[PDB]
Order: C-alpha cells, then sequence, then structure tokens
C-alpha cells in the first residue's frame, strides 16, 4: 500500500522547530 | 458495435461512405498504403441492435499510399459489376482520378509535377456537372495544398481543363456546395474561409480566428481543421478548429452581422467535424489520439454526448447515409457502430 | 502448507521493506549534503519499527533523490504507474551521468596539476559505464520480472541517452552497448528485435533522419545474437522466428539505401560514412540470408546430422 | 494559461520609473527585473496605423488607408487568413503561373470572399474609393512610405560587444513596423481582387505588393517561431554591424529599424535557411512558399528532416553528411538517407539506388539489401549476382543459417562452382546430413556413411534408394 503525497511533507533539508 | 478487420499489412489513412451517389451508398472505400479497398454494408437479421453488418467486397491495388478519398456521383452497379469513379491523393504528390470496373483499374488520370501542386496536397473533392441537355458534360475535382494554391481540374467532353488560383495560405480543405455545383468552399490554414463560383472576384470570405468567443481563450495556435457545408441545399457552413472550437453560419433573408452560433468541442479535432447527413444541427468530432468521439448539437441539445470511446487511436471516420450508423477506420480496422437514438 | 506459506510470505515482504529502509538510513546518514541536525532526526524515525512504503518514498527516498531506491519501492509496492516509473528512470540516468562527468573532471585536474575543490577526495568509468552499472544493480535486485523493467519503454530511453550524450564511438565505446547490456541481463532476443522494430517504424526523436543508421546497427546486432542462440539451441537438443524478422531486415536495407543517398547530396559535401554504410548493408544481407534459411526449413532440421 | 500569462505579463510590466536612455530615449522600468518598456516615436505610417479612428484631418494617403481599413475590418479573421494564404499561393505557384492575374483574383474571390461580406460596406468602400487619385496615392505608399531608403551608411553606431537590449528593442520594433506594413499591404491587395482595376496598368504595383506581403508574412512567421534565431540571422546579415548597434536618439533608432526593413524587402534568405538547418513546421509553409535547382534540393532535405522528398530528389538529379554528399556530387545520397533513418523511406531509397547501380560499395549495398529483405529470394539473387569477396559471402551465409535453407531448396528446385563449394563447406561446418544431401542433389552418401560409422536402418535404406556392391554390403550389414 503506497500513497504519494507531494503536497504536505517535512523539509528534509531544514532543521526542526 | 461490430468490428471488421482490414488485411494484416494494410495501414488505413482515410475512410469515406459513398453518400454522394444513391446507387452506391453501401460502398465503403479505405485508402491505404497499397490502394483502395471496397466493402458493402448490408442489413442482416442480426439482432436489431446493430442491424447492419459489413461485407468486404474487394481490394483495388494501386501500389502506393492513399491519403484522401472521394466517390463521385458517376458510381453505378450492374449484374455482377461495379462501375466506380474515385478521386484521391498519392505519395508522389499527384492528384488522381481512377475509374474502375470492380478491382481492375480500367482507366486512370494523373495531375502532378509542376502542372500539379508544388507542395503537399491537403484535401480533395469531386462533383459531376451536367449540361442543359443532361448528358455527362464535366466531372469536376477541386483540391487544396501547401503551395498556397487551389486547383480546379475539369474533365470535359473535349478533354481536360486545368486552372490554378492563388491562396493567402495553405489550403486545408475543400468541398463543393450541395444542390449547387456552381459554388464551393475552400479552407485556408490561417482561418480564412472562401466561397467561390468557379463558373465565373470570388464571392465571399469569412474567418473564424477573430470570432473566438474568448470566454475561454481558444489559445495562441487555433489552426482551422475543417469547413463543411450542411443541409441538402447547402443551406449552411460549419467550421471547426484544431482546438475544438466550432462555428455555424446559415445562408438563406434579412441582413447579417455575425456568425449565427458558436461553441467548443470537449477535445481537439485533428481530423475536423463530420456533419450529420440528415440532422444539420449535429456533427461528430474525434479525439483521434485517445480514440474518443464526441457528438455535438449546434443548438445545445447535446450536453456533451460521447457515444464512442475506443481504447485505441482513430484514423478516420464517417457517417453512413442512414444517419444512425458510423463507420470508423482505426489503425488496423474498421468498425460499424449503431447509435440507437438516431434510428 | 497454507499456514506455512502465508507466514513465509508475510516475512518475505516485511524483509524486503526492511532492507529498503536500512539502505535508506545508511545512505542518508553518510550523505555529505545532509545537515547533521536532520540526520539525528532521520536516525530516530528509521532505526526502529518498519515503516510503510509510502512514508519511505515520500518522506525520505523522494526528498533525497535516491531514485534507485524509489524504483525498488515501486517494485515492492506492485506500483502500477508506467509514467512515474519512466520519470524515475530518466532522473536516475541523468543523475548518474552528471555524477560520472564530475568524477572524470576531477581526475583530469589531477593529471594536469590543478587543485580540486576543498574537501574532494581525488580513471573513473565513462558515464555510460556507471549508468549501466546502476541498471544492473537494480535488475539483479528486482529480477527483471518487475514492472520497473518495461523493455518497450526502458530500452528506447537508454538508447536515447546514448545518442543525445555521445556515448558512442567518439569516446571509444561500443556503439551497441545498450543492446549488449539488456541481452546479458537476460531480455529474450525476440522481445529486443520487437522493440527495435517499433523504434524504427515510428521515427521518434532522436531516432530520426540519418541517426536511424544506428538503429539499424542495433537491429543487426540483436538479430545476429538471436541467430546464434537458435543455432546453439539446435545443437543443444541434438545431444519464435517468423517471416516478420525477414521483412524487418528488408526494410532495414531500404533505410540504409535511403540514408546513404541523402548522405551523398548533403550541403557542404558528401557524407564520410559511405563505406561504413556499405559494410552494414553486407551484414544485414548476411543476416537476412541466415534468417531466410532458418525460416525456410533449416530450423526444423537443426537436430539432424549434416 | 492564456489569462495567467496575460496577468503575469501585466504585473511584471507595472511601471516604476523613467530613464532617459541615450540623449532622448524614453524608457520605463518595470516592477519585475529584466522587464523594461521603451516608448518609441512613431513613423508616419505608424501614426496612421495607431490613429485610424481619430485623425480629424490627415493626408490623402491616410484617408485612403482609413477607408480600406473601414472595409477590411468588417471581414473576419478566417476570411482574411484564407486571403493571405491565396496571396502566398500566387508567389508559390500553387496558383499556377499559367493563370492570368484576373483569373487568380477570380479564384481568390470565389473561394474566399463571395458571400463573406456585406454588400452595403462594399458600396461604401467603392464610393469612398472613387474620391482618390489611386495611382498617385499607391505610388506614394509603395515607393516612399513602405519601400525604405538606399543607405550610404548613416551612422548606426557599430556595437563592439553584443547589446542584448538594443537587440530585442530592434527586433520588437521591426516586428511592429512589419506587422503594420502587413495589414496595409493585405488591405490594398484585397481592394485589387474586389474591383476591376486594370491588371496591366497596376501590374507593377500588384507584383510589388504580392512580393512585399510575402516577405512580411515570412518575417512575422519566423518572429513568432524563434525570436532568438531570427535576431541572430538578422544581425549576422549586416557585416559591419555583426555584433549589433547603439542608438542615442530617436532618429538613429528609426533609421536602424528602417535599415533592417530594407534588409527584409531586398543573401538573407540563404544565410537564414543555412543557420536554421545547422522551426521545422514553418519551413514547410516556407519551403512551399519561400522556395518559389537549389530550391529543389532545399525542399528535398527539408522534407526529409518522405515520399515527397524522394520524388523531388529523384526528379531533380547531419550537416557533415550533407557536405560529404555535396562533395561526392545518386548512390551517396541514398546511402546517407538510409543511414539517417536507420525506416521505410530509407530502405526504399537504398534499394532503388542499389538497383540503379547494378568492391567496397558493392559489398555494402548487397549486405544492406539482404538484411532489409530478411527483416521484411533476395539471398539467391545477391548470390548469383556476386558470383557472376568470398569470405564476406561466407559470413553472410553464416548469418543466414531455416529461411536460408528454404531459399536454398528453392534455388536447387529452380536449377532442376565457387557457390557450390562454399555451400558444401558451410553445411559441413539428421539436420546436417539432410541439408548436405539436399545440396549435393556422392557427398550425401559419404556424409551418411561417416555418421553411421532405427538410425542404422534408416541410413542404410536411404543409401540403397539413392544408389538405385554398396547395396549388397548394406543389406548384409542390416542382416547382421
Amino acid at each position: 500500500k503506497l500513497v504519494i503525497n507531494k503536497d504536505m511533507r517535512t523539509d528534509l533539508f531544514s532543521p526542526p522547530n | 458495435s461490430n468490428q471488421y478487420q482490414l488485411p494484416l499489412n494494410v495501414r488505413p489513412y482515410t475512410t469515406t461512405w459513398c453518400s454522394q451517389s444513391p446507387s452506391c451508398s453501401n460502398l465503403l472505400a479505405i485508402g491505404h498504403d497499397t490502394g483502395i479497398t471496397i466493402y458493402c454494408a448490408s442489413e442482416e437479421q442480426t439482432p436489431g441492435s446493430t442491424g447492419l453488418t459489413l461485407q468486404e467486397l474487394f481490394t483495388i491495388q494501386t501500389g502506393l499510399p492513399t491519403l484522401h478519398l472521394s466517390f463521385s456521383s458517376s458510381c453505378s452497379y450492374s449484374e455482377p459489376v461495379y462501375s466506380l469513379f474515385l478521386a484521391c491523393v498519392c505519395q508522389d504528390n499527384t492528384v488522381r482520378l481512377i475509374i474502375t470496373k470492380n478491382e481492375t483499374i480500367i482507366t486512370q488520370h494523373v495531375l502532378g509535377g509542376k502542372s500539379g501542386h508544388h507542395n503537399f496536397v491537403n484535401d480533395i473533392d469531386i462533383a459531376d456537372v451536367y449540361s442543359a441537355d443532361n448528358r455527362l458534360a464535366e466531372q469536376v475535382i477541386a483540391s487544396v495544398g501547401d503551395d498556397c494554391t487551389l486547383i480546379i481540374w475539369r474533365l470535359t467532353d473535349e478533354g481536360p481543363i486545368l486552372a490554378g488560383y492563388p491562396l493567402s495560405s495553405p489550403g486545408i480543405s475543400v468541398q463543393f456546395r450541395p444542390s449547387n455545383p456552381n459554388q464551393l468552399i475552400v479552407g485556408e490554414r490561417n482561418g480564412n474561409i472562401r466561397i467561390f463560383d468557379w463558373t465565373l472576384p470570388w464571392l465571399l470570405t469569412l474567418n473564424t480566428l477573430p470570432l473566438v468567443n474568448t470566454c475561454h481563450s481558444s489559445g495562441i495556435a487555433s489552426s482551422l481543421a475543417n469547413v463543411r457545408w450542411i443541409g441538402s441545399d447547402g443551406s449552411g457552413i460549419l467550421a471547426m478548429c484544431k482546438s475544438g472550437a466550432w462555428l455555424r453560419w446559415n445562408l438563406f433573408g434579412p441582413k447579417n452581422l455575425l456568425p449565427n452560433v458558436q461553441g467548443i468541442s470537449l477535445f481537439p479535432s485533428l481530423l475536423g467535424a463530420c456533419p450529420h447527413p440528415r440532422y444539420m444541427d449535429y456533427f461528430a468530432t474525434a479525439h483521434s489520439q485517445h480514440g474518443l468521439i464526441q457528438l455535438i448539437n449546434t443548438y445545445e441539445k447535446d450536453s456533451n454526448s460521447i457515444p464512442i470511446q475506443l481504447g485505441m487511436p482513430i484514423v478516420d471516420f464517417c457517417w453512413h447515409q442512414d444517419g444512425s450508423h458510423l463507420a470508423i477506420a482505426t489503425e488496423g480496422s474498421v468498425l460499424l457502430t449503431r447509435l440507437m437514438g438516431f434510428t | 502448507r497454507q499456514q506455512q506459506q502465508q507466514l513465509n510470505h508475510e516475512a518475505s515482504e516485511l524483509l524486503e521493506i526492511a532492507h529498503i529502509q536500512d539502505d535508506l538510513l545508511e545512505r542518508l546518514v553518510a550523505d555529505p549534503r545532509i545537515p547533521e541536525e536532520r540526520k539525528a532526526e532521520i536516525e530516530e524515525f528509521l532505526d526502529g519499527p518498519i515503516r510503510t512504503l509510502t512514508d519511505l518514498f515520500n518522506d525520505y527516498a523522494d526528498q533525497a533523490n535516491y531514485y534507485d531506491l524509489c524504483l525498488l519501492i515501486f517494485h515492492a509496492a506492485d506500483f502500477h504507474n508506467p509514467r512515474t516509473i519512466m520519470d524515475t528512470w530518466n532522473n536516475l540516468i541523468n543523475q548518474s551521468h552528471f555524477e560520472a562527468e564530475q568524477r572524470r573532471e576531477y581526475w583530469e585536474i589531477v593529471q594536469a596539476g590543478g587543485d580540486l575543490p576543498a574537501g574532494v577526495i581525488a580513471e573513473p568509468p565513462l558515464p555510460y559505464v556507471y549508468v549501466s552499472q546502476q541498471i544492473q544493480l537494480i535488475a539483479h535486485r528486482t529480477s527483471l520480472d518487475s514492472l520497473i523493467f518495461p523493455v518497450n519503454s526502458l530500452l528506447p530511453v537508454v538508447c536515447a541517452y546514448a545518442i543525445n550524450n555521445g556515448q558512442d564511438a567518439s569516446i571509444g565505446a561500443d556503439p551497441c552497448w545498450p543492446i549488449q547490456l539488456f541481452l546479458n541481463l537476460g531480455v529474450p532476443h525476440a522481445l529486443m528485435v520487437q522493440v527495435l522494430e517499433n523504434v524504427l517504424d515510428t521515427q521518434e526523436a532522436p531516432f530520426t533522419g540519418r541517426r536511424r543508421k544506428l538503429v539499424v546497427q542495433w537491429i543487426a546486432m540483436a538479430v545476429d545474437m538471436w541467430v546464434r542462440e537458435v543455432e546453439r539451441r539446435g545443437a543443444m537438443a541434438a545431444a519464435v522466428m517468423g517471416s516478420w524478422v525477414s521483412e524487418l531486415l528488408g526494410r532495414a536495407d531500404q533505410v540504409l539505401t535511403q540514408i546513404a543517398g541523402t548522405g551523398a547530396t548533403l550541403r557542404g559535401g558528401a557524407a564520410s560514412d559511405a563505406e561504413e554504410i556499405a559494410s552494414l548493408r553486407r551484414t544485414v544481407k548476411g543476416l537476412k540470408r541466415s534468417v531466410d534459411m532458418l525460416l525456410g526449413g533449416e530450423m526444423a532440421r537443426m537436430s539432424f546430422f549434416r | 494559461l492564456e489569462t495567467i500569462l496575460r496577468d503575469v505579463k501585466t504585473a511584471f510590466n507595472e511601471a516604476s520609473s523613467i530613464t532617459l536612455y541615450g540623449d532622448e530615449i524614453i524608457l520605463v522600468n518595470c516592477f519585475q527585473p529584466y522587464n523594461h518598456s521603451l516608448y518609441k516615436l512613431n513613423t508616419t505610417v505608424e501614426n496612421w496605423f495607431y490613429n485610424m479612428h481619430s485623425e480629424t484631418d490627415g493626408s490623402e494617403l491616410f484617408k485612403y488607408l482609413r477607408t480600406l481599413n473601414g472595409f477590411a475590418s468588417t471581414l473576419s479573421n478566417d476570411v482574411l487568413r484564407s486571403i493571405s494564404k491565396k496571396f502566398l499561393d500566387i508567389i508559390t505557384g500553387e496558383l499556377p503561373d499559367s493563370m492570368t492575374t484576373v483569373e487568380k483574383f477570380t479564384d481568390i474571390f470565389k473561394n474566399c470572399l463571395e458571400n463573406q461580406f456585406e454588400i452595403t460596406n462594399l458600396k461604401i468602400l467603392f464610393d469612398e474609393l472613387n474620391s482618390f487619385d489611386i495611382p498617385v496615392v499607391l505610388n506614394d505608399l509603395i515607393n516612399n512610405q513602405m519601400k525604405p531608403g538606399i543607405f550610404w551608411k548613416k551612422d548606426f553606431i557599430s556595437a563592439i560587444k553584443f547589446d542584448g537590449f538594443t537587440s530585442i528593442i530592434s527586433l520588437e520594433s521591426l516586428h511592429q513596423l512589419l506587422s503594420i506594413h502587413y495589414r496595409i499591404t493585405l488591405q490594398v491587395l484585397l481592394t485589387f481582387v474586389l474591383f476591376d482595376l486594370d491588371t496591366e496598368i497596376f501590374g507593377q504595383h500588384i507584383s510589388t505588393l504580392l512580393d512585399l506581403h510575402y516577405k512580411q508574412f515570412l518575417l512575422l512567421n519566423l518572429y513568432r517561431q524563434d525570436k532568438c534565431l531570427l535576431a541572430e540571422v538578422l544581425l549576422k546579415d549586416s557585416s559591419e554591424f555583426s555584433f549589433g548597434v547603439k542608438f542615442f536618439n530617436y532618429g538613429q533608432l528609426i533609421a536602424y529599424i528602417d535599415s533592417l526593413n530594407s534588409n527584409v524587402y531586398n543573401t538573407e534568405n540563404s544565410f537564414f535557411m543555412t543557420f536554421f538547418r545547422s522551426s521545422h513546421k514553418n519551413i514547410r509553409f516556407f519551403l512551399e512558399n519561400v522556395e518559389c535547382e537549389v530550391q529543389e534540393f532545399m525542399f528535398a532535405m527539408t522534407l526529409f528532416s518522405f515520399d515527397q522528398s524522394y520524388e523531388i530528389f529523384q526528379l531533380h538529379d547531419i550537416w557533415k553528411d550533407l557536405l560529404c554528399t555535396f562533395t561526392v556530387p545518386h548512390s551517396a545520397f541514398y546511402y546517407q538517407l538510409s543511414l539517417l533513418f536507420d525506416q521505410e523511406f530509407a530502405l526504399k531509397c537504398i534499394s532503388k539506388s542499389a538497383e540503379y547501380s547494378l568492391q567496397d560499395f558493392k559489398e555494402k549495398q548487397h549486405i544492406h539489401y539482404l538484411n532489409l529483405l530478411i527483416h521484411f529470394e533476395v539471398l539467391d539473387v545477391l548470390r548469383l549476382g556476386h558470383e557472376c569477396r568470398t569470405n564476406f559471402l561466407q559470413l553472410l551465409l553464416q548469418e543466414d543459417i531455416d529461411f536460408f535453407s528454404t531459399l536454398l531448396r528453392l534455388c536447387n528446385a529452380h536449377s532442376d562452382k565457387i557457390v557450390d563449394s562454399i555451400l558444401s563447406q558451410n553445411l559441413r561446418s539428421c539436420f546436417k546430413k539432410l541439408y548436405c544431401f539436399r545440396m549435393l542433389n556422392a557427398a550425401a552418401e559419404v556424409l551418411y556413411q561417416y555418421i553411421l560409422m532405427i538410425r542404422k536402418r534408416k541410413c542404410y535404406l536411404m543409401v540403397i534408394n539413392v544408389l538405385s556392391v554398396t547395396l549388397t554390403d548394406l543389406r548384409d550389414e542390416l542382416r547382421g
């Protein structure tokens, strides 16, 4: 079961908080 | 739908019913890479779903591709023997008239080289012209091409008469007026639409480009796909753009100031519109690339009717004269499909 | 037996996903272009219970442009989407080509005295060699039976790359290298010729004009291997090919006659490939001869003594 | 897209400030970087164009143009396009040179204009038209206003370096000028097809106009097809001004644009077709158009980049290959075409050339033909031909080896030295014995005996039948 969702992710190249 | 296979090595380019001549209206021609094939449509018992089946009659070998095809009124049947007259375009950029008795080509006329078109030929049509005494006086073929030329080729009793006329742009379609062979219509790629009296400046020029409703922009390149007369007196003119945009004008009463009606097909129409032989307000248009066919009603009765969707590209299509059947050539076949509503 | 297989199957699928997740985590931690702050966050969410294939793709494999692992994910997920698959193949080829060019440049600077960019570890394979290494690594992991190897779409793309990036004789590569690759990988000979026929008929760029010379050379090489295979299989059983293959070689000869003629009347002077094309004509005729003999009866008499 | 593009453009173009470029050039700088608007002083004709529904007064020429526009503006775009096309057709010969002018105009009228306009507006136009001294006004329009000046170089400051700004400003300005010219020229030509204007008196003007319209169309087409390329060919046209120009006032700018106009209306076509080839779709209109020996070959190579191409080429008589072919100058051309499409076109051309010709060339051609045929008889033909390079043939037959066997069987049936020996050797290199026997039809017997040195019975039997001492021996062996 795979579902691509380019819309809302988490910037892999920016730190958190 | 019933499906009839074309021979395995036959690539179709064009499909047309012999509506032009009542004696032969059940004849179907497919122009392909080696000639023109003739089929017969018959009412089987079938189920009266599709109460119409196709019988392949024969194949006329020409040895080269056939891209456009038109029957003439001169077609006849005898017992049995078919006497055919076909106008078509060949790979050598010639325009030809081929006269046959069944599959055997008994006679052939060829108009080409420099005396012919000086570029690619985009369209052809044919009509029989009779004198006052009513013998066959002339057979007249009109053709348009990328050499910015319209050619009228008349074959008369004392022989051929050739004439060329210059165009402001490549000719992409041409068709004589129904019930009035004295008039015809020529389409330019640029959107210009000419009404012409060849017996004679030429009478009238409309244009679809500046008329686009623009409520929805039809786009930068809306190259004119097709213009055809509608009605049996040729009471009307219908033009269709590649974009799917279409427009209709009538010709009778009072003074006129704009096209009478306008709309847009759900899809692009590479091949253009094929007007219904019995219902003026209706025409068919294909999304040839995905193999869907939309049916459009000019007075908006339609509300997006798509009776035909194949899972394959459509090469060409045309109405059977009866108005309920459709013949469609695809890349490897011809289908006869009956829409129950038109019966 | 049913209860055993259902468990062996659940463990096989979860093990396939787990290996993908492990390949990702390792690569992400080691990647120089990933900030340290993010790596610790990646290690927290991937070094634990096994995640869904959606998350592995969206949150990690697609964000870091690890297109090889994207393809393995489309395989594990039975992903039916040819267009996305081919988009991922196109990105993987281009990414690898740019990386191989970069390493050859760094090398040429060492062999000339220059200094590399700061923090760059100093004869790396030509780009078409590193590209086909990437295709092999995936093929062995997915077994070629996958939907990520639609040869009808993937072979034309690889052939396109070879033309549009000069991975041909100019740099000392075998011009048939795309065909060699997919044959050794185990694509059946009939399927190769079948695709190559479609490449030649439709004339999609770059396979147009006189570059169809190269398409004909690929067909010649594929049919040649096919003939050798049939001859080998015949000797094997002592101790399919249709007329369409023969027709295809006839059309191929016509294409070469057309290309040579056009080459003789080019503006600026005749083409230099005159004898190169004459040679290809001979090879094609020789293959049509062999194929015609096999089709004509010599294939049903392969196990017989001569 | 239409709408968003328009809005984005509009936004990008929001005005911010004025800059006086040069001494006197009015420049506006827009909100979006890289977006500027120059405001250009209009020429006479441009003032007429931009002030049709205004100019209270105006010269005779202006009033004439205004009335022509008064009629032409009632026609629709499709009609006007079809008319433009026909005017191209007169130059291209698609409307045959054999026709009289009156006949081409009649063709045009019937096909394009009949029933396509209100007769009331025709009457209005005819009336207004009768006030003008037409020869004089047309003279002033063609020979003064539209056809630009002979220059003895009038200081268009030669640019030392490429100036992208003046480049795009020049091209856009040229495009505006020629678009206006185009609309005028078309409206006048229109008046020439509608009314009985002596086709002899005005013969010169008409042909000049049709010449000018045509050039206009071409340029405008190229403009929207590939601006960069157009600019590049249009500035590498002028030698001393290869890099570009500088202008510091409106006179210098107008004069430069006019200069480019001259270039267009007057070496250009060749330089541009050449640069281009080194816009696929347009050059079709413009190989049907702009082509009308050299034009023939151009049409060929263009239509190839297939039936039309081959036909034209034969009737008459990538860049590197073309140069090689030119240097050689039929065989070369076909070989090149075949190589370039390597498909139907290619194969056909190659086959035709090979046929027309009939060591290196021969061998190559033969191999190509054989391969093409086996892909789509040919074998036997080529063989008998070459017989009447032996190892080459050995390799070809090596490739051949079922279809090959069938062909061989056919040849043997038809028959009922070197070739025979080569075949025997290749066969010697059940199946084997059979093929050997079939070909030799002693060799058969020898091979069978060697293989024998159910199967036994079959062999002995075959041997006995072929022979019909040996028989006795075989019988004794089978009995033992």
